[PDB]
């Protein structure tokens, strides 16, 4: 069973570097060249370059040549991607893979059937931070005749992602937990809502749970309707 | 260099339905296609145009026409959605995203609006919330209006994933002033533009009312 194991994922500030590893088993580390590829959400994947395990010849893609370093360390099959100045065109999940055919005689590099599971790296200038959750309340403006509507705004947090739960767990039906948005500020911003019926506003509580881990920040906000005397 | 040019960007379809894309390629070579499954790693699934990778099924196929080469999977399965890359050499396509869209009949959104709360106005900044419950199809369009003036460049917006029992989408919307524009108007309005209404669906508050 031939596979590629990589290291984690890591957040950068734009200008500093990062190195990589992947460590091959299952065959012979010296007879296949490791290649290292990039894929940003959204964006053409882009081979960055491959390396030689034995004798650590080299070939990089024109665009990064200069900034990149491929290395690798016969002693544990693992091989090193190292990027340097970097910026936020560098984020995406890095990947290492290696040619289909590879025996002890020869190989040929560019059918990529082995891939690692991916070292995800994002590039910020923004420092992590715990968001601020607020209610979203609900009223005549979110009451539609029998049924009504309440939330949680989970502003201004980095990096991702934040879990959203409604009385612990509890509620579930109804909840609609919607996808970030990144801002302008470089902060992600989220919203958490859930339709119940009007008639239990007057009963029954509704308190949102958000949990940022990157923070280690936990906070359960009550939502319930503005009191007009 | 070589230039390989996908189409579509988008295929929406339902699982059992057949997935067709296609790759240009700016010369002739060995062309690969890989699948990536949401948060997973890239696998092999055809090389050298036709050539299925070990544990492929044949619902996986591709042919060749000179440049052009399409690749069809043949009764979709849950774990065949994903974005398709196809490769020669050092390139690749810019991808397909394949994803899984359930027919339903029509459903008009529920729209409900959220003004700021107290809390987020005691710090300088206002956040205005539009919710767009329960629709389908997705396609759907969502303006600003302050005091009837079309706001644009500061909201955004998010599109939940398809729903597994009931097949419809939610849209949430926010715009996002400072307090002081805040306190500078009365009326915010969220109008909302979709297949299943007549006509455009407005909800309004006005600053300061409980
Ligand atoms: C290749 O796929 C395209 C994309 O749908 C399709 O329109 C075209 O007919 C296919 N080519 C052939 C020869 O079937």
């Amino acid at each position: 069973q031939v596979r590629l194991s990589q290291s984690g994922g890591q957040m950068k500030k734009p200008g500093e570097s990062m190195r990589l590893s992947c460590r091959a088993s299952g065959y012979e580390f010296l007879n296949c060249p490791i290649n290292w590829i990039r894929l940003a959400p959204g964006r053409r994947p882009e081979w960055m370059g491959w390396l030689k395990p034995r004798g650590g010849a080299v070939n990089y893609a024109r665009k990064f040549q200069g900034r990149v370093t491929m290395t690798r360390d016969v002693y544990s099959d693992t091989a090193f991607l190292e990027l340097r100045s970097l910026t936020s065109d560098d984020t995406a999940v890095y990947f290492c893979t290696r040619g289909k055919y590879c025996t002890a005689r020869d190989y040929y590099n560019w059918d990529f059937e082995h891939w690692g599971r991916g070292a995800p790296v994002t590039v910020s200038s923004a420092s992590t931070k715990g968001p601020s959750v607020f209610p979203l309340a609900p009223s005549s403006k979110s009451t539609s005749g029998g049924t009504a509507a309440l939330g949680c705004l989970v502003k201004d947090y980095f990096p991702e992602p934040v879990t959203v739960s409604w009385n612990s767990g509890a509620l579930t039906s109804g909840v609609h937990t919607f996808p970030a948005v990144l801002q302008s500020s470089g902060l992600y911003s989220l919203s958490s809502v859930v339709t119940v019926p009007s008639s239990s506003l007057g009963t029954q509580t509704y308190i949102c749970n958000v949990n940022h881990k990157p923070s280690n920040t936990k906070v359960d906000k009550r939502v319930e309707p503005k009191s007009c005397d | 260099e070589i230039v390989l040019t996908q189409s579509p960007a988008t295929l929406s379809l339902s699982p059992g339905e057949t997935a067709i894309i296609s790759c240009r390629t700016s010369q002739s070579g060995s062309l690969a296609w890989y699948q990536q499954r949401p948060g997973q790693a890239p696998r092999l699934v055809i090389y050298s145009g036709s050539t299925r990778a070990a544990g492929i099924p044949d619902r996986f196929s591709g042919s060749r026409w000179g440049a052009d080469y399409n690749l069809s999977i043949s009764n979709l399965e849950s774990g065949d959605f994903g974005v398709y890359y196809c490769q020669q050499y050092e390139f690749f396509g810019q991808g397909t995203k394949v994803q899984v869209d359930i027919k339903r009949t029509v459903a008009a959104p529920s729209v409900f609006i959220f003004p700021p709360s107290d809390e987020q106005l005691k710090s300088g900044t206002a956040s205005v919330v539009c919710l767009l419950n329960n629709f389908y199809p997705r396609e759907a369009k969502v303006q600003w209006k302050v005091d009837n003036a079309l706001q644009s460049g500061n909201s955004q917006e998010s599109v939940t994933e398809q729903d597994s029992k009931d097949s419809t989408y939610s849209l949430s919307s926010t715009l996002t002033l400072s307090k002081a524009d805040y306190e500078k108007h009365k009326v915010y309005a969220c109008e909302v533009t979709h297949q299943g209404l007549s006509s455009p669906v407005t909800k309004s508050f006005n600053r300061g009312e409980c």
